């Protein structure tokens, strides 16, 4: 009939040939919406139509690795801070005031 | 003088790259595959086509009885009976009330048209490359050709070149591989002596006109009824045509890499896969040395602007204030920006504007006047044309597909974390070790 | 390649822009309406006097 036919086409090319006509090679280039340079989210609507399965665990990969850091980091921290009450009970002053009031 | 390097698999697109020495100026040295082809070593095995069966007029014998002999040619088939009264134009042709038998025999041999229409299995097997290739050195040219295992050098006017094996060795093609008027598929025929009844394979001959071929398509004759002298048979149907209804598409559009088959060599040409490393001698009499040739000062190139394609995008000027006048080599000796500019004409302050090719979201590199480098920065687009009909100059190296600032967020985001984890870390030390000496 | 622009609509006044194309050397492209007619669809009923 009178047909539109949908194909795709990688980087590495494809060609077509019509009837008896003469084969048509046809390469793929990068036209993915967005901008590399742009610093907001638009940086990343440009990776996703580039290789999805990519950005999807390197953003996950660098979301962990924050989250991991800042809870790791922060018990650590607060296990190092109650390392040291050793002045309790008040019956005696604290010993270094400026220390107690970086620490609580 | 010897130089090695390791040009990629397509055929049309150069690869640049320089050769130096000691006390010598540079040279350029940009070569190109111009034909590729892949042949492999075939083996036949038979030839094959459509039948025709050959009935011979059938004895009868008068009041007796005949028993039939075994002959030589293909598919023959005989079978007696007993109590036939046959009738010619004039009737009676036995003079024997219903005693006597007639004889029917019947064979199988090739049309008269397969001289043309004949159908070859072939068996191919370690399909060895050839390439076709332009080497270009120190403003003079040379074509040659060499076999690319590593041990063959094909020279050309005192040029020798060493073409190194390709890395992924393989054909297109199977074991068993066959072939009708110029269109080679890719089936699985049988064996020359296994013969199956209504498929291909049917008859078959070392030869087309050889006269021991062998066949089996089940001849059975049948007894004759009517009183009328003919010999009834029935046959399976023939299994060329019914394979050649369902031949499918040819290999000439389904093999991979863009890979271009001709029959009559049985070659393969213009397949485009792999890298091969190439090793040639350059000869002194183009290395021209430093005490002639025009050094170099004050270079300091700029971009103006930056697409990223297949296409020549970036165009970049260049200042550059050398002493004397000559032609001196232009070259970026990144692996993402080819340069299409081989050599140029300088003068005392004047200015080269150049064109380039890179697939990198952003331009970090450095080209090279007639010895000496030169940085500078750029910041590259990407196009709005997605489809065009030109292959990309080069490759994407999977870690400069990101820009500046995309490598920069997520090189902070984790560096911020692992350094508060260093710095807890050391206050967690400092701590403790304070604190346990009491 | 096809360039967007919205040219105002103030017949006689052009409105400038240039264009770029990588590789390319950039052209200028001047966009004036010089007039502009409005018509609408017309549906007649009768005739007085
Ligand atoms: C070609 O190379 C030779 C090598 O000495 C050089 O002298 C000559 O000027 C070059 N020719 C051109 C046209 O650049």
């Amino acid at each position: 009939g009178s047909t539109s036919r949908n194909f795709s086409v990688g980087r590495e090319g494809l060609e077509y040939v019509w009837g008896n006509h003469e084969p048509v090679r046809v390469w793929a280039q990068e036209s993915a919406p967005g901008d590399p340079h742009g610093w907001p989210h638009e940086i990343i609507i440009h990776y996703y139509h580039r290789h999805p399965v990519y950005t999807v665990i390197v953003l996950c990969g660098v979301a962990l690795a924050i989250l991991v850091g800042t809870a790791s980091s922060a018990a650590c921290i607060a296990k190092a801070r109650r390392d040291c009450l050793t002045p309790y009970a008040l019956a005696p002053n604290a010993t270094v005031p400026t220390a107690l009031a970086v620490l609580c | 003088f010897e130089h090695a390097t390791t040009v990629p698999n397509v055929p049309g697109i150069p690869y640049k790259a320089l050769v130096e020495r000691a006390g010598y100026a540079p040279l350029n040295l940009e070569i190109t595959v111009v034909s590729s082809e892949l042949t492999p070593s075939t083996n036949k095995e038979y030839v094959t086509c459509k039948f025709h069966t050959v009935i011979p007029s059938p004895q009868v014998k008068c009041c007796g009885s005949l028993e039939c002999k075994a002959s030589s040619k293909a598919d023959y088939t005989c079978r007696v009976f007993g109590g036939v009264y046959p009738f010619m134009w004039g009737g009676a042709q036995c003079f024997c009330d219903s005693e006597n038998t007639q004889l029917s025999e019947a064979y199988v041999e090739f049309a008269p048209d397969c001289t043309i229409d004949h159908a070859v299995a072939l068996k191919v097997h370690t399909a060895a490359l050839k390439v076709g290739l332009r080497i270009v050195y120190g403003n003079t040219t040379a074509h040659l050709d060499t076999f690319v295992n590593g041990v063959t050098p094909g020279s050309s006017r005192d040029l020798k070149v060493i073409a190194g094996p390709i890395s992924a060795a393989f054909s297109p093609f199977d074991h068993k591989v066959v072939i009708r008027k110029g269109l080679v598929y890719n089936y699985d025929f049988p064996e020359y002596g296994a013969m199956k009844p209504g498929a291909f394979g049917d008859i078959q001959a070392s030869s087309l006109d050889a006269t021991d071929i062998v066949a089996r398509t089940d001849i059975r004759l049948l007894k004759p009824s009517v009183k009328n002298i003919h010999v009834p048979y029935t046959q399976a149907v023939s299994g060329y045509e019914m394979w050649k209804n369902n031949s499918g598409r040819p290999l000439q559009e389904t093999a991979p890499f863009g890979c271009k088959i001709e029959v009559e060599p049985l070659r393969a040409s213009n397949c485009a896969y792999g890298h091969i490393p190439i090793s040639i001698d350059i000869p002194d009499a183009a290395f021209v040395r430093s005490s002639e040739s025009p050094t170099i000062l004050e270079v300091s190139c700029t971009v103006a602007d930056c697409i990223y394609s297949a296409d020549f995008g970036g165009s970049l000027t260049l200042q550059y204030k050398a002493d004397r006048e000559g032609h001196c080599p232009v070259h970026s000796h990144s692996t993402t920006a080819v340069l299409k500019e081989a050599t140029t004409h300088v003068t005392a302050v004047g200015s080269i504007t150049l064109h380039f090719s890179t697939s990198s979201p952003q331009a970090n590199f450095i080209v090279s006047l007639c010895g000496k480098k030169s940085t500078c920065n750029a910041e590259c687009k990407p196009p709005a044309d997605h489809i065009i009909g030109e292959p990309h100059k080069v490759d994407q190296e999977f870690q400069a597909a990101v820009s500046k600032t995309s490598w920069n967020w997520l090189l902070a985001l984790f560096g911020g974390a692992s350094s508060l984890i260093v710095v807890g870390l050391i206050v967690l030390v400092c701590s403790s070790m304070l604190i346990n000496t009491r």
